[PDB]
């Protein structure tokens, strides 16, 4: 009776009073009347979902608040989100003692606005948050920490997409193996033990397929050098994903390297054609021409670009655009982002080791499409396999069953669009691998 | 049933991919809503070895809750098995064992397989020529000290002895692993094995010492301090003679002393520490470090103010806030926590032998210099700082800095009239101004407006809302204080009336604006007319409109009515008997619903309109009003 | 007149079966041509939706070729094993 009269005519100051401490920072008396409150039968529900929508409000306008640089910046993005997220962490350890209901609620409501927000908003697509993640986790671990490392994890639960961030993951992985520039190998060790123990054995399998590449390419290469400066990291085909390289020139410095590699692995692993990827290998360039000696850090091309300049009278971008054969654009870009650094001798250096490598900055905006459109094709073959091969042991079945079915095994995953469900049934339906029955409509019969 | 799971068996067991798949489907939906039981536990046991992936993922998601229905006579005869299969030599079968193991461990809450995986793993974790099974152990054994912990009655002596020789290992992330773990244990730990562990520690420590030993006794310190206290009156000495050594050395002795105060509070031993970090602070000589030695010592400054209360004399009174305020021309990192451990100390001197105010007035001056050399920065995080920092001193007491607002007015015109300024920043330093005009009299802010005006004025009108109102609260409060009726003021304000009017009518449009800006508009439309609104008497009968026709809104129904309610109430007459006609029945129509704030503002708007204003009152209003006390 | 010497490279290599390039067992074509009963009847996505697949085995086929392949047996046809899916 007590707490009914003390809450049930006065609702609206309550309410009011509770917004406006949790928009200031006063977390004792918001703990305080929480206390005051807990001792309601069932009467919590307008204060959830107070908390709910100011939690939404406070996302949004955090996100909108550094607009038109969070897109280009997702360094102080994630750590705006992280100081956000460890702030309401503590304010529910304070106030709310870990309430199932009010972690619950916290947990839907940074779903919600992350998910989407205002910089999803403009962008018309709801898959930047993984992205974002990642290149974090990227730049944090490209050369104390093992905090900010669980609190992404767990942070990471809320976001719907996770093989969004699992393949990033892996690609950049993938990309960041080839260049001796990853961090301490106990960070990464302890990442791989927090994705194994989170997420399933599917994403861990690459993982580990292609640690185990690394470890017996390098084995290789210590076998070869204790027969026997040059360096070589074989990768597997189906354990990379590299899109091909396009038609390159041999440089005739080091012709005989890569001759002496290709006839030992002849002469070992006869009948395998090898396909050097010459887009991913970095060096030091000993000059002696110039004032002082000077080291760049230069990737195949425009090393291979620069070595073009040596003994010849005249330079012209066609000649190297036909002789080197890579598209333009690409070309085009490196020159430009070459010329910036005011390399294209004469000219000296604050200090005598510099790194040109920088990033690509035209090329991301492509790859991120690229990417997110092969995810896009991987979810459309997925769940057209999973639905051929689900009627194999089902005989006959109603559409809605089908779709519930295929609902609640990718629910962990993705909640695919039920028109993309449908144009995918009926292809399927189109290409042979189904009869329709006359007998009932939206009734199909699993045909070999 | 006995024919369903026949037929389940006899399908799946065809050597299929897509009918094990269909039937590890049915089997988990058949679990989530004698001879059976060995026989699924058997081909399960197969399907582990099985190379294919998504037969062996299904397979250990149904190994989880399959605990629940299985009998409690085979579970010790299967985790022999998956402990069998740990010691394999392909690198799968050894994550999938892992993977099997830590659902299991997950899913549990029979008790006998807690007993023997410890057992095991105490010969196990024993020295072998593999580090990879050394990882993999100390990772388990931290995912049963971090879920089990519960009676170990005769286990943990022995998976004690056993994993001290492992803390000299030369790899770093082995001994990460074993500090983890023994964090863990300790943090779930009995009567006397703390004491043993403490005592190793403390013998060990008269050697050849090494970051191991420091970095598990913050570990076990951190996870469990609050069974330290007769041991420490060694730990201090020790860190303090292990301190004056020439390698750098002293960033866990540092990171010791923060979590010591942290966990026990009551001890007699702050002055010693407390002059060691002081002295600490002064190493000034990535290849360089330097730079980040004093992260530990501004994170145990933090730690002491924080959790210090009763002694602000003590402090006050050193050289401790000198010290702090000159230490400020430092990196970023060190700046902004020095700034934090100021803002803490600030935020603490609230109540909860001269008072503490004698020594800050003296002291003020000294901030405000001190300030005043750090504004000279580009950076938007020390402008913020500092913005905070103005905001934390202005707002502890009321008329602290009456001395040197010329001094820091144009820092603030600075950082709000350049165009690198984030929006946080200008948010910041018109909340500071805000703050400012308010707490300190208005005598100390009239030769001011000249230079006021202007940028707030350009300040109203910004694409954010937030930042526009803030820009309206400031402004409003400009008006208050360059007109304050209270004390009669000589000054001319007319060139500001029009420059004022235009921006507050122009934000007074919809124009599609959020509901915060609106209100705020209306509040210093409100503000502006009932402080000053004999000048203006060209627009004086037109704009009133406007409120008439928001006052049907609800989005803004009390904003409006709070404005009309100043204005009425007003020292200076207001014209608004035109208004009265058509303004007293639109707030009469709205005393039907149920909302406590609404009525009592509409009915004091009303009780003041009659009040001030009652030459011209027809019989319909009165009749209306009357007919709408019942409801009331 | 200028010239400059190289260190080190630091080169990766990609290797795969000279069978698996050369062509795909299933339909005697180019392992980079489409496969020709796509190809026979154009009138949706499926002609660009068809890609190559991939297994544990480091063996590629056409997606269409390897999914009719199943239900006859579920083998690769030049390596003797059971068929696995990794990646697109
Ligand atoms: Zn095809
Ligand atoms: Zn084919
Ligand atoms: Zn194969």
């Amino acid at each position: 009776k007590c707490e009914q009269v003390l809450i049930e005519k006065h609702l609206e100051i309550f309410h009011t009073e509770f917004q406006n401490l949790l928009d200031a920072d006063k977390n004792e008396d918001l703990g305080r009347m929480y206390n005051l409150v807990s001792r309601i039968q069932d009467g919590l529900g307008e204060l959830k979902k107070l908390l709910e929508t100011h939690i939404h409000n406070q996302g949004l306008a955090a996100i909108e608040k550094c607009g038109e640089a969070a897109l280009n910046d997702p360094k102080m993005y994630v750590q705006t989100v992280l100081d956000v997220h460890k702030k309401y962490n503590a304010l529910v350890m304070s106030a709310f003692n870990n309430d199932a209901g009010f972690v619950a609620a916290l947990d839907k409501a940074c779903g919600r606005f992350i998910n989407n927000n205002a910089v999803t908003k403009m962008a018309q697509s709801s898959s930047k948050s993984p992205e974002l993640l990642a290149r974090y986790c990227d730049s944090l671990l490209k050369k104390e920490l093992e905090d900010t490392l669980n609190q992404v994890m767990v942070v990471f639960k809320y976001i719907e997409d996770k093989d969004v961030f699992q393949k990033f993951y892996a690609k950049m992985l993938a990309k960041r193996l080839v260049h001796q520039n990853s961090a301490s190998d106990d960070a990464e060790a302890s990442m791989i033990s927090k994705l194994k123990q989170a997420c399933g054995f599917e994403y861990t399998s690459k993982l580990q397929r292609m640690f185990q590449d690394i470890g017996v390419s390098k084995d290789l290469n210590e076998q070869f050098k204790k027969h026997l400066d040059f360096s070589i990291q074989v990768l597997s085909s189906g354990s990379w994903p590299f899109q091909q390289s396009c038609t390159f020139a041999l440089p005739s410095e080091l012709e005989r390297s890569y001759q002496r590699f290709t006839a030992f692995y002849a002469s070992r692993h006869s009948g395998r054609k090898l396909t050097w990827l010459y887009q991913l290998s970095k060096g030091e360039l000993v000059t002696n021409c110039f004032k002082n000696r000077y080291t760049l850090q230069a990737s195949t091309f425009q090393m291979a670009i620069l070595l073009q300049y040596n003994t010849e009278d005249a330079y012209t971008v066609q000649q190297l655009t036909d002789s080197t054969q890579i598209k333009m654009d690409i070309l085009a870009q490196v020159l430009q982002i070459l010329l910036k650094s005011k390399l294209l001798l004469g000219y000296k250096n604050k200090k005598l080791r510099v790194n040109i490598n920088v990033p690509m900055k035209t090329e991301q905006k492509q790859e991120q499409e690229t990417t997110h459109k092969n995810i896009e094709e991987d979810r459309k073959l997925l769940i057209q396999a999973a639905i051929v091969r689900i009627m194999k042991m089902r005989k006959v079945l109603k559409h809605q069953q089908l779709l519930g079915e295929v609902l609640t095994q990718l629910s962990s995953r993705f909640k695919p669009r039920v028109p993309v469900i449908k144009k995918c049934i009926d292809i399927l339906i189109e290409k042979e691998y189904l009869e329709r029955v006359d007998g009932e409509k939206d009734t199909y019969s699993y045909l070999a | 049933a006995s024919y369903h799971i026949s037929n389940l068996l006899e399908k799946m067991t065809s050597s299929d991919k897509d009918f094990r798949f269909m039937a590890t489907n049915d089997l988990m939906t058949e679990l989530q809503k004698d001879d059976s039981e060995r026989k699924v536990v058997k081909m399960i046991l197969k399907l582990l070895e099985d190379k294919n992936g998504e037969v062996q993922n299904l397979a250990v998601k149904c190994l989880g809750p399959l605990v629940s229905k299985v009998k409690e006579y085979q579970v010790e005869t299967i985790v022999d098995t998956l402990c069998t299969n740990m010691l394999s030599d392909k690198e799968q079968l050894r994550d999938i064992s892992s993977i099997g193991l830590k659902t299991v461990i997950g899913e549990l809450p029979a008790a006998n397989v807690c007993k023997k995986i410890t057992g095991r793993l105490t010969s196990a974790i024993a020295k072998q020529e593999d580090v990879s099974v050394q990882l993999e152990a100390l990772d388990i054994m931290a995912d049963m000290l971090s879920r089990q912990g519960g009676l170990l009655v005769n286990f943990h002596p022995s998976i004690l002895t056993c994993l001290l020789p492992q803390l000299t290992s030369p790899r770093l992330a082995v001994r990460k692993r074993t500090i983890i773990a023994l964090g863990h244990l300790v943090m779930s730990c009995f009567v006397d094995l703390i004491e043993h562990l403490l005592s190793e520690l403390s013998k060990n420590d008269s050697m050849s010492t090494t970051r191991t030993y420091i970095q598990c006794i913050a570990a076990i310190s951190r996870q469990a301090g609050h069974r330290i206290g007769e041991y420490l009156e060694k730990i201090i000495p020790l860190v303090v003679k292990f301190c004056n050594v020439d390698d750098d050395e002293l960033r866990e002795y540092c990171i010791q002393a923060f979590e010591s105060f942290v966990r026990r509070c009551p001890k007699e031993v702050y002055p010693h520490v407390s002059t060691i970090i002081n002295i600490c602070l002064k190493y000034l000589t990535d290849d360089d470090m330097s730079w980040k030695v004093r992260r530990a010592a501004a994170k145990c400054l933090d730690a002491v103010v924080s959790t210090r209360h009763e002694m602000l004399p003590e402090f006050y009174k050193t050289v401790s806030p000198a010290l702090i305020s000159r230490f400020k021309e430092r990196e970023e990192n060190v700046k902004a926590d020095v700034f934090h451990a100021y803002l803490s100390l600030l935020k603490q001197t609230r109540p909860v032998g001269e008072t503490p105010l004698t020594m800050l007035q003296s002291q003020v001056p000294n901030i405000v210099k001190a300030l005043h050399k750090q504004m000279k920065e580009k950076s938007v995080k020390t402008r913020q700082c500092c913005f905070n920092m103005l905001t934390e001193l202005v707002n502890v007491l009321p008329g602290a800095l009456t001395q040197h607002i010329p001094v820091l007015v144009p820092g603030i015109i600075f950082s709000l009239n350049d165009k690198s300024s984030s929006s946080n920043l200008k948010i910041d330093a018109l909340s500071c101004l805000y703050v400012i005009l308010c707490n300190h009299s208005p005598q100390v802010f009239h030769p001011h407006v000249q230079a006021l005006v202007p940028p707030v004025v350009a300040c109203v009108g910004d694409p954010f809302y937030k930042i526009t109102s803030e820009a309206l609260l400031v402004t409003q409060q400009l008006v208050k204080v360059i007109r304050p009726l209270d004390q009669p003021s000589s000054f001319d304000a007319t060139p500001y009336i029009k420059d004022l009017f235009t921006c507050t009518i122009k934000r007074l449009k919809a124009a599609d604006i959020d509901q915060e800006v609106k209100e705020r508009a209306i509040s210093c439309m409100g503000q502006i007319i009932c402080n000053l609104g004999d000048n203006l008497g060209s627009d004086l009968p037109n704009t009133l409109q406007i409120f008439l026709e928001r006052l049907k809104n609800e989005i803004t129904r009390l904003t409006t009515v709070k404005a009309l309610t100043l204005i009425a109430g007003s020292p200076l007459k207001i014209d608004l008997r035109p208004v009265l006609g058509e303004g007293v029945p639109i707030l009469a129509s709205f005393l039907r619903k149920n909302q406590r704030a609404l009525k009592l503002g509409t009915l004091s708007a009303l009780d003041i309109l009659i009040k001030n204003y009652s030459d011209s009152l027809t019989a319909a209003m009165i009749d209306a009003v009357l007919d709408e006390l019942p409801p009331l | 007149k200028k010239r400059f010497e190289v260190k080190k490279w630091n080169a990766v290599a990609l290797w795969a079966w000279d069978i698996v390039v050369d062509n795909c067992a299933i339909c005697r074509n180019h392992i980079m041509d489409l496969c020709i009963e796509c190809q026979a009847n154009q009138a949706s996505a499926t002609s660009e939706e068809c890609t190559v697949a991939w297994g544990v085995c480091n063996h590629a086929f056409h997606f269409h070729c390897i999914s009719r392949w199943l239900k006859t047996r579920q083998v690769c046809p030049l390596d003797n094993r059971e068929w696995e899916f990794q990646k697109y």
